[PDB]
RNA sequence: UUACUGUUCCCUGGGAUUGGCUUUGGGCUUUUCCUGCGCAGCUUAGGUGGAAGGCGAAGAAGGCCCCCUUCCGGGGGGGCCCGAGCCAUCAGUGAGAUACCACUCUGGAAGAGCUAGAAUUCUAACCUUGUGUCAGGACCUACGGGCCAAGGGACAUUCU
RNA sequence: AGACAACCUGGCGAACUGAAACAUCUUAGUAGCCAGAGGAAAAGAAAGCAAAAGCGAUUCCCGUAGUAGCGGCGAGCGAA
């Protein structure tokens, strides 16, 4: 689904849950945010992804692939 | 046009992985003797067992189908009235102290001898013939023993006692790779479907973990015993 | 699962082909390091550079095993080194009388590097087992003549 | 409010980003050794098929000494002085079953390793502030971005 | 950008009240806040359902039962 907020890079925002123990109420859940560094390939930026956007990052050719014109080294 | 050893080659024409049946492993074990003489043809199956107790441990006989039964020419050799009873038991030659001057001329057209212990006496100097021919009768091998009529008639069967080790792997030589095809097929099945069912009550699961098939010095092979 | 090939310090070298390490490639060998993930898709390209390095044994050998094969049916060698002193000789020999008699009949020239312990001085026949790699091995005869 | 049912905050632990070595200490897969000699067989055989040819680049006698199983009545193995060369098995003897040649486990240790915990070091992040160099012409006390370097060090924090 | 009238998709998200008490539940995933687009959107030709008979895109209307089922199986909700 969607990855809750806590910056973006990849992902939209909050998305909470909820409990069913003994009761169930709305959850004001967070994300597993961190951040990954990257200098080889392009200029230091320190995307905060999700933990679950580093497979689309810095594995496929979303950045990986060294160009040199183009739009803004930053993603956008 | 290739110089070669005597590992890599057999080591090629086997595989560790793939299970080879009884009738794969037949055409196969023969190619991997490639030795001089004779060589004889083992089977190592792995018992889920324990060796420290006695009620695990397994001792009993199989039938070989080839190898004895009828093709053996036993010659029995005895006494009193137990000449008689060995020739009405189906025996090749029987014969008194009197055939002792014979095979003491050339006279070996025999491979299993038995007599009883009230002849044992002159039966002992032919130790230098019998003796190393493994000819000579012993109370181990049961051919020495009264009863030479139930003697005869056993051996007109042929078995191979086995038992368990301290390990649990029992391995008995159901021939050699000299013998033919077929036989080197019903030998090895008799040899599984015999010691099965001398399997302990106290065992717990499968009682078979794999078994092999190797000879004298030479790769070994997985054998289904299901087939 | 990865490709080590620079081994350093690592239990596996040539790149390992069997479940390595973890945690240790996703920031660190990888970058500015060497090159790993075993992939299917540098899994072939991971081959041309080792396969490449084994056809020298069916390749290489071929262009070298032969050296017995043109070498055995050669006419005798005739190279005198001097015979006299009653028995003796006067020339030496240790490795040139050993390969240079290749180029003193029809061109053809053979390294100094590829004979054995030079052979008594004498008159007789000579044992030169020309030895080129250790994997194949060539024969060569000398004879002298009193000049 | 020491009424009940929940929760924010403040904390603890496991699983993830935190991965690579070393030291000590368990376990497992088990490598190499050591008690399944009660008696008889003078010699410790834990055993089957050999049962008779083979073995010649993985431990085959004594005086004298120690350890390892019982120098600890006698044996095997590592060695200094003394110190024949092809060997062993075997009939008989004889226990239910006996050790050479070709193949084979436990309890408990050492070694080679896998793995769950403490205790150290460095570094590949991470945290953070911090000489300075930078986005210059920002001749403004400042967040943020980048290079280099220093410090802590993959033990927070963050998420479930 | 219209500080956009309703309809529609999506994110977030109550209470009063009902349960003749009230923290489960229900009452509202309504109202309300916010984002986007169309004038239709959404959904849509199907690892469905049924069944060994066969139907066979989604959506909408009338039935099949407001049965079955779910629930301090209480209130209440409500299939195919």
């Amino acid at each position: 689904r969607i990855c809750p907020f806590t910056g973006k890079k990849s992902n939209r925002a909050n998305k909470v849950s909820h409990s069913n123990h003994k009761t169930k109420k709305l959850q004001f859940v967070n994300l597993q945010y961190k951040r990954i560094w990257w200098e080889a390939g392009k200029r230091y930026v320190k995307l905060r992804l999700s933990t679950k956007a580093i497979k689309t990052i810095e594995k496929n050719g979303l950045d990986a692939v060294a160009k040199k014109a183009g739009i803004d080294l930053s993603k956008k | 046009r290739t110089r070669s050893k005597r590992f890599l080659e057999i080591q090629k024409l086997r595989e560790i992985k793939q299970e080879y049946d009884l009738k794969t492993a037949l055409s196969l074990m023969k190619q991997m003797s490639s030795t001089k003489f004779v060589e004889t043809a083992e089977a190592h199956f792995r018992l889920n067992i324990d060796p420290k107790y006695n009620d695990q441990q397994l001792r009993a006989t199989v039938s070989l189908p080839k190898g004895t039964g009828k093709t053996v020419k036993i010659a029995v050799l005895a006494q009193g009235d137990k000449i008689d009873e060995a020739k009405a038991a189906g025996a090749d030659i029987v014969g008194g102290e009197e055939l002792i001057e014979q095979i003491k001329g050339g006279f070996m057209d025999f491979d299993k001898l038995i007599a009883t212990s009230d002849m044992m006496a002159k039966v002992a100097s032919l130790g230098r013939i019998l003796g190393p021919r493994g000819l000579m009768p012993t109370p181990k091998a049961g051919t020495v023993t009264p009863n030479v009529a139930q003697a005869v008639e056993e051996f007109k069967k042929g078995k191979v006692e086995f038992r368990v080790d301290k390990t649990g792997i029992v391995h008995i030589p159901f021939g050699k790779l000299n013998f033919e095809e077929e036989d080197l097929l019903i030998n090895l099945f008799a040899t599984i479907k015999s010691v099965e069912t001398n399997k302990p009550t106290g065992a717990k699961g499968v009682y078979w973990k794999s078994a092999h098939i190797s000879s004298s010095m030479g790769p070994s092979i997985r054998l289904n015993i299901r087939e | 699962k990865v490709i080590l090939k620079e081994d350093v310090t690592d239990l596996g070298k040539q790149g390992q082909l069997l479940d390595v390490k973890a945690g240790f490639f996703r920031n660190f060998l990888l970058p500015t390091g060497k090159a790993q993930l075993m992939t299917p898709l540098l899994l072939k390209e991971l081959k041309m550079e080792d396969e490449r390095i084994e056809a020298e044994k069916q390749r290489v050998k071929e262009e070298a095993q032969q050296l017995a094969m043109v070498f055995q049916t050669v006419g005798a060698f005739k190279v005198k080194r001097k015979g006299g002193k009653g028995k003796l000789i006067f020339g030496s020999v240790t490795a040139q009388d050993l390969v240079d008699i290749i180029k003193s009949q029809l061109q053809k020239d053979i390294d100094k590097r590829l004979v054995s312990l030079p052979e008594i001085r004498e008159t007789g026949e000579y044992i030169a087992e020309l030895k080129l790699h250790p994997d194949v091995t060539a024969r060569v005869k000398i004879n002298v003549f009193a000049n």
